[PDB]
């Protein structure tokens, strides 16, 4: 549970834009939600940032495109 | 009507058929002014050799340009890299 | 900063705190020209009296007023009288 739960505290498809949908200018709200790190996965538990996702649909953490999935940001 | 069947058969909007076997993406139509629209599409091999084409991804960029929608091979129609579901009316 | 707290306790965007208990749908704010916007709000009766009343539905009339954006009181936001899935970024 949190006190300063914001929008960019998403999931690691929020990283894949990084730039598009993050509205700042709003307040903070209270809700259920992961702590300072272990970015939020595509369902369920929140996996810490090694092994989150590479987002098209969001791969899991053992895929190669020359691009292998990688914490939170892509080798391509 | 123009028509883009098989993976490269393209018939124009005055007839015109021809074949074509790309990898790419191709502009199919677009908007002359400075906006309008711009439909895109992958032509890309499926097969084993480069001249075993299929379409693969129509992309429609609307609506000033600032709305793009994705059409995949599979469904999956996506609205700005965000899933949409079916129908979806808006105004234009 | 409108607010609209509780079921019926309106703060202008000037101070100006007042107590209402409405039953209609009612003009919370709206862009004066000719088209902007318009944001609507229910205040009906939730309880058992008149003076029990609670807000059920905000509704938005954007995008020169031919998109209607409905937040029904369960989630279930609705574009046009169709479910949308959330996130929604659209240009304007
Ligand atoms: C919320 O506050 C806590 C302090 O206990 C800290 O984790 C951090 O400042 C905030 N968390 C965020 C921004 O995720």
């Amino acid at each position: 549970f949190l006190y300063n739960l914001t929008t960019c505290q998403q999931t690691c498809r929020s990283l894949s834009e990084a730039d598009s949908h993050c509205l700042e200018g709003f307040a903070p709200v209270d809700g259920c939600g992961c702590p300072d790190h272990t970015f939020l996965d595509e369902k369920g538990r929140c996996v810490p940032l090694a092994k989150c996702s590479c987002y098209g649909l969001y791969l899991e953490a053992g895929d190669v495109v020359r691009c292998v999935c990688r914490d939170g940001r892509l080798h391509c | 009507t123009c028509a883009l069947e098989g993976g490269s058969h393209i018939t124009t909007f005055d007839g015109k058929t021809y074949t074509f076997h790309g990898d790419c993406y191709y502009v199919l139509a677009k908007g002359d002014h400075n906006d309008s629209y711009a439909l895109l599409g992958e032509l890309a091999p499926c097969g084993s050799t480069d001249k075993q084409t299929c379409l693969k991804t129509v992309v429609l960029l609307a609506d000033k340009k600032k709305n793009a929608v994705v059409f995949k091979s599979d469904g999956s129609v996506l609205l700005n890299q965000l899933q949409v579901n079916l129908p979806h009316v808006t105004a234009s």
